């Protein structure tokens, strides 16, 4: 689960 | 604190519950005739039937903060990371350096400002 | 055990198909009355079924929590193979390696005896 990143 | 009681699991309730990711999605509780088995439409939308035990084990109600009022620093919260995911990750709210947003660390190592309204509250032990 | 109240759209079930083994699915609502239609997980061309035809046949698709809640004798279904899809009738039995286990049972099949992840489980009603 890769996540959006800032 | 958003646990969940037996005698609350009705039909529509909203609740956030956990998958096999560590993480949280937002639910609805649907009732069926069979007592002590739900099963919860979880966000597309897909369904698993829980029973009774699990739900108020796993589940917690889904519950969004009107303000930052009372998120102090160390509030235990999940959080909407982004629009593009419907997942919720855990974390605390901390002190940075607004009524409308709070800082939180997530148990992921992430640090990031979140908006009230993608707040959801967490018991304190979850 | 389907009480047809329940079938709402995106209802889990467990269907048999022409080959005597169950498959998990979710039930889909169409708009005439009394028809429903079933789509499986994985494989297609779906079926349509009357409400007699699904309560007759489906059961609820429900995964147990863990190996204390699957005392010896509970029916089960089963996944087998990590490549098929079709879920096998048995019932959870006590082995000799019974011998704290949460996440796995013994089944012995109707067709014998092997050993199964909980996640791999599906309940059935006992007069299956």
């Amino acid at each position: 689960h890769r996540k959006v990143l800032r | 604190s958003c646990t969940i009681h037996k005698e609350d699991l009705q039909d529509g309730l909203p609740v956030l519950i956990p998958k096999e990711d560590s993480l949280l999605y937002a639910g609805s509780v649907r009732t069926l005739q069979p007592p002590d088995i739900y099963s919860i439409v979880i966000e597309g939308n897909r369904q698993r039937i829980y029973s009774l035990e699990q739900l108020l084990q796993e589940a917690v109600l889904d519950v969004q903060p009107q303000s930052s009022r009372y998120l102090p620093p160390g509030t235990r919260v999940c959080a909407y990371w982004s629009q593009k995911s419907r997942c919720l990750y855990p974390g605390n709210v901390v002190r940075g350096a607004d009524l409308d947003s709070v800082l939180v660390e997530f148990d992921d190592g992430d640090t990031g400002h979140i908006a009230v309204s993608n707040i959801r509250l967490l018991p304190p032990d979850f």
